[PDB]
RNA sequence: UCCUUGGUGGGGGCCAAAAAUGACAGAAAAGUUACCCCGGGGAUAAUUGAGUCGUUGCCGGCAAGAGUACAUAUCGACCCGGCAGCUUGCUACCUCGAUGUCGGUUCUUUCCAUCCUGGCCGUGCAGCAGCGGCCAAGGGUGAGGUUGUUCGCCUAUUAAAGGAGAUCGUGAGCUGGGUUUAGACCGUCGUGAGACAGGUCGGUUACUAUCUACUAGAGGUGCCCGAGGUCUGCGGGUAAGCUGCUUUUAGUACGAGAGGAACCAAGCAGCGGCGCCACUGGUGUACCGGUUGUCUGACAAGGCAUCGCCGGGCAGCUACGC
RNA sequence: UGGGGCCCCGAAAAUUGACGGGGCUCAAGUCGACCACCGAUACCACGGAGUACCGCAAGGUAAUCUCGUAGGAAGGCGUUGUGUUCGGGUCGAAGCAGGGCUGUGAAGUCCUGUGGACCGUUCACAAACGAAAAUCCUGGUAAUAGUAGCAGCAAAGCAGGGUGAGACUCCCUGCCGCCGAAGGGGCCAGGUUUCCUCGGCAAUGUUCGUCAGCCGAGGGUUAGUCGGUCCUAAGACGUACCGUAAUUCGAGUACGCCGAAAGGGAAACAGGUUAAUAUUCCUGUACCAUUUAGCGUUUAGUCUGACGUCUCAGGGCAAGCCGAGCGGCGUCGUCGCGCCGUCUAAGCAGCGAACCCCGUGGAGAGCCGUAAUGGCGAGAAGCGGGCGAAUCUGUAAUGGCACAAGUCGGCUUCACCCCGGGACCCGUGAAAAGGACAGCUAAAUGUCCGUACCGAGAACUGACACAGGUGCCCCUAGCUGAAAAGGCUAAGGCGUGUCGGAGUAAUUCAGUUAAGGGAAUUCGGCAAAUUAGCUCCGUAACUUCGGGAUAAGGAGUGCCUGCUGUGUAGACAGCAGGUCGCAGUGACCAGGGGGCUCUAACUGUCUAAUACCAACAUAGGAGAUUGCAAACCCGUAAGGGCUAGUACAAUCUCUGAAUCCUGCUCAGUGCAGGUACCUGAAACCCCGGUUCAACGGGAAGAAGGGCCUGUAAACAGCGGGGGUAGACCCUCUUAAGGUAGCGUAGUACCUUGUCGCUUAAUUGGCGACUUGCAUGAAUGGAUCAAUGAGAGCCCUACUGUCCCUAACUGGAGUCCGGUGAAGCUUACAUUCUAGUGCACAGUCUAGAGACCUCUAGGGGGAAGUGAAGACCCCGUGGAGCUUUACUGCAGCCUGUCGUUGGGUUGUGACGACCCUAACUCUGAGAAGAGGACCCCGAUAGGUGGGCAGUUUG
RNA sequence: AGCUUGUAGUCCGUAAGGGAGACAACCCAGCCCGUGGUUAAGGUCCCCAAGUGUCGACUAAGUGUUAAUACUAAAGGGCGU
RNA sequence: ACAAGUGCGUGGAGUCACCGGGGUACGACCCGAAGCCGGGUGAUCUAGGCGUGGGCAGGUUGAAGCGUGGCGAAAGCUACGUGGAGGACCGUAAACGGUAUUGAUCUGCAAAUCAUUCGUGUGACCUGCGUCUCGUAGUGAAAUGCUAAUCUAACCCGGCA
RNA sequence: UUAUGCUAUCAGGUGGAUGGCUCGGCUCAAGAGCUUAUGAAGGACGUGCCAAGCUGCGAUAAGCCCGGGGUAGGUGCAUGGAGCCAAUGAACCCGGGAUUUCCGAAUGGGACCUCUCCGUAGUGAUCAUUCAUGAUCGGGAACGCUCCGAAUUGAAA
């Protein structure tokens, strides 16, 4: 049994591949609101979230539930946050996308109603509300897909704070090492051609090469699906 | 530095303590189980058929 | 013929024919390992050794002829017959419970098929200088650039700067440059693992000497009036020297000229040998002096820091000296 | 002239040597004959043994029997015990050492000596039944050998006096020394009595020993205040649920509980005392907590606990240093210096620097500040007030000091404490217990555990009194000096990095110096040598503009006399004159430098124990999957990692900074998509068959394949032949014929390619050419400043690397006293030559030498010792790895059945549509979103080195 | 080729004793023990028991003093004899 | 199976024991490997992740920022002071690593240590303690390295004679 | 008077074979066959006048009490000094009781801590029930039943 890949070790859940969950400030999600209910709240401070390398806003609501929130760009201290359908379409507000005008930017979008926010959460990403229909609504996601979402799926208006984070080159292996200390990722990573044949499909040989096509099928078993997984195409744009 | 006598002076700590149930120094201090009698893992005493030979 | 009996469908069987195993007295069957492991083999290879000698080195016979003429001063076709075992082969006799595998270095020895030194002969030898051959193994046969090299080339000297053997002398002497481990790169092969009698970088040299041999130093007995002294010489060993340069012979012999020797004699030098310390040089931790930092209260006298460091040096030893 | 015999030349080999050696000449050689003798276990004879067959037996025959490996057959000897017969033994059994006799022999019996209780035999029968050997196993013991070691990293001892039977070795004194930023001091883990007193030396101690971490005996650890305890962290464990064939097995959830002797934390200090305990016991002076009682209240939600890295200001203080006085010691040849001390805790009371806040204030042709950043009408300076530190002062004031002084000033102060500022982060740097805000007084209570000692060149760990490691983990005084470097000294610990004498070779480990030459040595400047601190002048190519750079190349440096400048001050910087030496960073300390290439960008990582590399990683570049109930992965399942995440993300790959770039090929293999047609299993449906089915067909057709398309920064590939003066028509074109570049390369066989520089000379280095056996673009190409214990070459400087070795120093060795192993070994052995022999002999054969024993020497030989060869082969032996080997198994894809319901159309049960009601997901739930789909059980087909077993004669 | 592969006989393997200097398999010889005798192979100058044996010649080279043989040099030449 | 030829068999000798030889399967005369599989053990060593602590003598260089001053009409250019950045530099017998001597030693102090010479030494740093990840599995800046002197599949017992 | 030595014997040392003995072991047969929350087995620590190990016992600690047997000595393996016990019948054996620290199924919470924390004095978990009370938990040489389940090897692969 040639040795299991790094993905199989990660899936097993060993301490090398586990996230340092105690380092993070708090799970980010929209506040729980009953149907046809609303709550107000004010920002008490902009903190730093190690899980995302972006700011998060500490919001104190009207029922006294101090809840960490994902910070859209421009949110400040002493700003009022509103939730519900009756909430005004304003930056930093949590509203359904069915009330948002088409062409606006939203983030922390919910896959389902009362979801807590799944899509559009990285530092600086945003979504565009494309079309409104009775049962649906189209949102142009940061990837580019025109995802169709429920009209009641909440989202905070504005782009996510911390835009431009990847503009700085890393410039040094220590800087990326210090980022990866607070991450779950393994750093540094050895190339598979440098491995022995027991460790990787691509390892071994008198000279560094895979010896087999790097585009692997989608029907490959675990421990074989490496390289270019199920590629539609390869190479730079000719 | 070597793997022989050089790194064998780091043996200033323990991995097995004297188990309560049997008085043998086999109680692992990390898994909380005696590897001789199985105290801390089971109520019964661990005994296997491979601890002796097949009786034929 | 089919499981109590009879039937129906469907199976099982006897005899014969066909379908194939070509590895053909009949497995349904691809590689790689230098990351390798294990059991054995000198039943079988790299390795040294032995046998053989196609090949290699060295020769001989007959002389076809070239040499103005003239086989045999010199070269020696074709064909034939050898020696050596110093190149590569062939073989598988010894060794796989290991005979440490190339080259160099150190040291000793051996063969002559002699490069120089010694003695001769022939010449198409005037002299000088060659050319070929015979005797001869006492001595000499070096220093350097590339390359891991052997070999070979190249350099300047040199009388000449021969070859070969000793387990391709010599790793319980050394070195580790190459080849022959594990890592990695380049190129070429392979779908791949990986491979290359291709290249490149890196890569562990274990041992307290029992016996024998040699080198030196002693104790005994043997011989013998007891002891001492001085000698002899059965024997053993040697290279105890070997070889050049210059002057004289002599600008003579020879030669038309240029050019140009030998006998005898002398001095010096190269290497080797043996011995020595007046002189010169080295050391000289005896000794003397200067001086840094610090300690013993200051001066003085001392300790330590490689003899603290530096300068000088007697005796002794030693060569770079004699 | 022919045919013959012998001999000669032809005829050269490596340790001295072989007719077997001596030697031999009308022979001791060769040829033709001859005589006599020697000489076997053969032959003859005699006596004997065994065997074969025959004979009833005596016995008869054997020229026609007598060798023998693998092996067959027969008959016997021996050990132990059973049945049975007959026995022996304290008037001495077995066993053991030697010897006589018998027997072919196995063996038996007997005798001598020792011994102190059992032992045989007839006839039969059984077996844990016979050793010379397995690198056999266990034990005992040699030779080596009184040898190596008791040396290298810290070379340490001497005199006097003791004790003692006994002294280099133990004790005292003095002298001389080692460490002195560790070898001293404190303690974690660990040890577990090693601690302390007494008595011994059989073993331990690398010697001895009266000594001892040893041996024997006894004694030693005292806590409200130091820790644990308490708190929670990473993370464990328990119960329940759920899963599992099942559990002691398993993820998650809920509730708990543990998790730190270096995190958080309620409080104690000074002196004394013992042989060993001490913030614990005693003296003095305190403080903290809980509960009970009296006197009244909440402010109750905050603050603190509670936070990273770098840098720095201000304040304090231990330690340190200087001056005056006072008290002892040292020195005292002359001088009047040198050393020690001159002490004072917590607790209690008081002041409070920065920062912050409050009341005033009114600042701009700008003002106030800091080391620095800065601050200001959104209100600066200034003036007041509040909150507020370390320390300091007063008391504690009597403790200890020989009851000897005991009183004062100043400087500095880390690395310790307080406080504040700034900068950085694609790092954001813990939580909880506890504590403060309503407490004051009184009394009582404050259990349990640890406490000795070492904490390491002798108390731990590595088999050890181990040159390692754990620990250099935290502290460490004077001078020099930047310094905690190195050197010299305190304190403190030691002369135990536990063998001594002796001074006489060679050789050896580590050092000092070496004339003249200066890499001629060598694979190669390996090693050694040079230089070296600080200030000043000056500093090239190239470059990514950061660097290179300490480039390179130079000058000065001590001591004394007298001064200057900055600073508040410590101290720092500078100048003039004089003067000594061979030498002024005088010792210690401390870069040699430069040029041209290859390679990798760099810092980093790596085969612990032969590879510190050019390999790995890296930032940078590019590609791929995935919209989250995702992609990818773990699990049998329950359920999970990524994930307290969400495309500026995670996962999977290739390449490897920057600069200039990255061309052609989709034929093969792979991947993705499209699927009109072909093929395509089972279930269902139809026909035949079956008194029912099995079975044979047909219809339809999923995934997958064929097929078509895209994809090379996917795996990969990118060519010959003829001519034309070699720039063209064509080739060879089963896709394409290698573009930019680079090129004898780290790739180049030919090969030491050819030319130039380098050298007297270069299989070398660099540059150029390049017909490239077999270069080439993210299988990345070229190139690169800086960096490199990387790989080559060259120049200068240096030198014992060398010519060519010498002398000297310390430790070994040699000799002596003590202690004291191990490894080779069938036997013998004083060898040398040649031959023979499995073709490499000290033992054979023939010669030659050799009196024996001992010491030192280095290693010729013993195919020296270490060791069932790791190279090659063989084994119907393995393992790992690979794949379009064989056969399978997980995973994944898809049809059918079940889960699984209701209504509608289009068809003859099939496909789609709609619904909620099962089901799924989310939330605590109201409810929201999907929804008869997905998941799941089974079955059918495909893909499938992801994984397994095998084969590859 | 002391090579490799056959065939006939005989050997070693499994073969003593005697002799070739030693010699697995070359000659005598196949061998129960002791004694005596005579021979086999081969030898008789000494080493070593028995011939300084006999007859007729050759060799002048220390040739030779070597049956078989893995242990022993040819072609060619000699007015050597 | 028709035929004729032949195969096998047929005119009564086996069975059961004791003492033996041999074949076959079982450990099968005795010893001898690498291995293959089941269940358990191990992260005191070493590799990696995480929690909480401790450390880095003494110097050097002098990034951004800030002050003042020059040069210009402006745009802008520029000197000094201050500043304290960097996977920066030198450097210790602090710590970590382990280059060369192919030195010492190689029946050692040591089953890899010692001397001199070396690389890093403010960070991808070193390290104490705690905790976690493991056998076809873990870890690995990737050597088939490490996972208790054991690694191309550990160790213990069992299958196993 | 020849050392170092060689061979054979003898005496002695070192040594522990042979012989002899043996309270042990092995094998076979015949009986008997469960125990534990009324707290086991197993372990830690303590326990003796001088007592270190083993054995026995558990703060009543090589022991205590009662009924039966035995009767003159006893004080374990292990006949030492000094004492003690016993004719009020011990020691010893059989039967019935008492005591029976901590852990351990271990069970009030907790274990790197065989001890520790709370004491409101302990029925931990899963269960049956009338909610009075009761069951299961661990051990036992092998055997028995149920379920899961290899490979070496043989076929000369
Ligand atoms: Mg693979
Ligand atoms: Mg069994
Ligand atoms: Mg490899
Ligand atoms: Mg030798
Ligand atoms: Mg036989
Ligand atoms: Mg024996
Ligand atoms: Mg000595
Ligand atoms: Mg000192
Ligand atoms: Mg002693
Ligand atoms: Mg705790
Ligand atoms: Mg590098
Ligand atoms: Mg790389
Ligand atoms: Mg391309
Ligand atoms: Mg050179
Ligand atoms: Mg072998
Ligand atoms: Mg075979
Ligand atoms: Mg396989
Ligand atoms: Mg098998
Ligand atoms: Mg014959
Ligand atoms: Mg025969
Ligand atoms: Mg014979
Ligand atoms: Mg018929
Ligand atoms: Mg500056
Ligand atoms: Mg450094
Ligand atoms: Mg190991
Ligand atoms: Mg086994
Ligand atoms: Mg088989
Ligand atoms: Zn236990």
């Amino acid at each position: 049994m040639g040795k299991r890949l790094i993905s199989q070790n990660r899936g097993r859940g060993t301490p090398t591949y586990r996230a340092p969950s105690h380092k993070y400030k708090a799970d980010l999600r929209h506040p729980r609101v009953d149907e046809n209910s609303s709550l107000r709240g004010e920002v008490v401070g902009i903190e730093h979230d190690p899980a995302r390398s972006a700011p998060i806003a500490k919001v104190a609501f009207e029922n006294g539930e101090e809840l960490f929130l994902l910070a859209s760009e421009g949110i400040a201290v002493g700003n009022i946050i509103e939730c519900g359908d009756d909430a005004e379409v304003k930056p930093g507000n949590i509203v359904p996308i069915g009330n948002v005008p088409e062409g606006f930017f939203i983030c922390n979008v919910e896959s389902k109603p009362n979801d807590g926010g799944k899509f559009v959460r990285s530092s600086g990403v945003y979504a565009t509300v494309v079309t409104h229909e009775a049962t649906r609504t189209a949102v142009s996601m940061p990837s580019g897909n025109i995802k169709w979402l429920n009209p009641k799926c909440r989202a905070v208006v504005g782009i996510v704070a911390g835009s431009g984070r990847v503009d700085r080159p890393w410039l040094k292996a220590g800087k990326k090492y210090h980022k990866m200390k607070t991450r779950a990722a393994k750093y540094p990573r050895v190339s598979a051609v440098a491995m022995n044949p027991r460790d990787h499909p691509f390892g071994g040989g008198a000279w560094k090469h895979p010896g087999k096509p790097t585009t692997v099928s989608r029907n490959a078993p675990p421990g074989r699906k490496v390289g270019l997984i199920a590629a539609r195409r390869t190479g730079m744009k000719r | 530095m070597s793997k022989g006598t050089s790194s064998m002076g780091k043996r200033q700590k323990r991995t097995h303590a004297k188990c309560r149930r049997c008085g043998s120094v086999s109680f692992n201090v990390h898994t909380k189980q005696c590897t001789s009698c199985g105290f801390g893992k089971t109520s019964r005493m661990r005994t296997y058929k491979w601890q002796a030979k097949c009786k034929y």
